[PDB]
């Protein structure tokens, strides 16, 4: 079938700068005769259904605003935006309703660029309720930082924890174009309570050093 | 004006059958093929068939080809997507999507409906505390609830500056876990109170938990 693959995985730009997405296709979608070709662009943002910006490549639709203009013909077509506005922020697509079967683009989310901020970065022992249960959790927090791109790393009297640790970030803050992470160590009571210090430790480019938060159990 | 209606959202065990109705209404439905696509929880969109009421639905993905059944009924306008059994990567979101024609775009579309498949029973989720330059972070850790998903507020609402709540987390129990965080400044603790009201309402679970380090 035919495949199309949209240029940039991830794609940050500044606010009020145009950005560029493309797509390409094995065969060609465009229909000599009316010279018009068959792909069309659709938004989504996070916990909503996706909404049609383009169709034929360069024509609108109601709530499009004129910012959005599609463009290129045969095999490469591109998204132009004029001015990034706050927002547009969400993930694009682009199919085709050329030949059956249709088929959807990988995506590309924009962020929006700004000056690189480092995580404030916490740590939290687990509560007591919860080792009553029967297991305990270390929770280590990232807050407010720009890029996205960060990893965390576990220690346990500095051994190393790999596979235990589960990740979690947020949507970028709309109003200060901000993310931020939390990794919960789950662990048993009884391993729990057979080592002393625990630590996690942080790498971002926003610092100089790796920066290790850590606390002491009691 | 054309819209489009999709059924509530489903919770099964991997085995089982199950459909979901995409109803549709305004001047002019007759016209258009509806089209179902995926959306995995991680992943993107992903175009499994099209079908137009009328029973030309010729068009599968290769696929989707020998997963899942499609049909429509005129009568009530309605249009379905069928299972004949489920596994535990079945669990997405699925809309429904309007097209004029053979070769159109999509460009009217559905609520979406979730689907979960997890072999797994319904039970309330635990909350627990998370106490610690003038930045002071607390939080709520919700664990070890199903299904999806919880709605998690502070203070009763009233408090909304620094708030974090993150998406949910499968673990390895196959129930979800997750936090919400705000930062507060250093003068504040102990003097004004904090509480996350957790809802969970498939369990009827509604928690508030007072969080304050010692």
């Amino acid at each position: 079938d035919i495949v199309m693959t949209q240029s940039p995985d991830s794609l940050a730009v500044s606010l009020g700068e145009r950005a560029t997405i493309n797509c390409k296709s094995s065969q060609s979608v465009l229909y000599s005769s009316i010279n018009k070709n068959y792909l069309a662009w659709y938004q989504q943002k996070p916990g909503q259904p996706p909404k049609l910006l383009i169709y034929w490549a360069s024509t609108r639709e109601s709530g499009v605003p004129d910012r959005f203009s599609g463009s290129g013909s045969g095999t490469d077509f591109t998204l132009t935006i004029s001015s990034l506005q706050a927002e547009d922020v969400a993930v694009y697509y682009c199919q085709q309703y050329y030949s059956t079967p249709y088929t959807f683009g990988q995506g590309t989310k924009v962020e929006i660029k700004r000056t690189v901020a480092a995580p404030s970065v916490f740590i939290f022992p687990p509560s007591d309720e919860q080792l009553k249960s029967g297991t305990a959790s270390v929770v280590c927090l990232l807050n407010n930082f720009y890029p996205r791109e960060a990893k965390v790393q576990w220690k346990v009297d500095n051994a190393l924890q790999s596979g235990n640790s589960q990740e979690s970030v947020t949507e970028q803050d709309s109003k200060d174009s901000t993310y931020s992470l939390s990794s919960t160590l789950t662990l048993s009571k009884a391993d729990y309570e057979k080592h002393k210090v625990y630590a996690c430790e942080v790498t971002h480019q926003g610092l100089s050093s790796p920066v290790t938060k850590s606390f002491n159990r009691g | 004006e054309v819209q489009l209606v999709q059924s509530g959202t489903e919770v099964k065990k991997p085995g089982e059958s199950l459909k979901i109705s995409c109803k549709g209404s305004g001047y002019g439905f007759i016209t258009y093929w509806i089209g179902w696509v995926r959306q995995m929880p991680g992943k993107g969109l992903e175009w499994m068939g099209i079908i137009y009421p009328g029973d030309s639905e010729t068009r599968y993905s290769p696929s989707f080809q020998g997963q899942v059944t499609i049909s429509a009924d005129k009568s009530i306008n309605t249009a379905y997507l069928q299972w004949s059994s489920l596994k535990a990567s079945d669990t997405a979101i699925y809309y429904c999507a309007g097209g004029s024609g053979i070769s159109t775009p999509m460009d009217v579309w559905g609520q979406g409906t979730t689907v979960t498949v997890s072999s797994a029973s319904t039970k309330g989720p635990s909350v627990f505390p998370l106490a610690p330059g003038g930045t002071a972070a607390l939080g709520c850790l919700v664990k070890d609830y199903f299904p999806e998903p919880v709605t998690v507020s502070w203070n009763s609402g009233a408090l909304t500056s620094g708030v974090h709540t993150f998406p949910a987390v499968l673990q390895s129990s196959g129930l979800y876990s997750l936090s919400s965080v705000v930062t507060v400044p250093s003068s504040s603790l102990g003097t004004q109170t904090y509480i996350c009201n957790v809802n969970h309402k498939p369990s009827n679970t509604k928690v508030d938990k007072k969080v304050e380090p010692k």
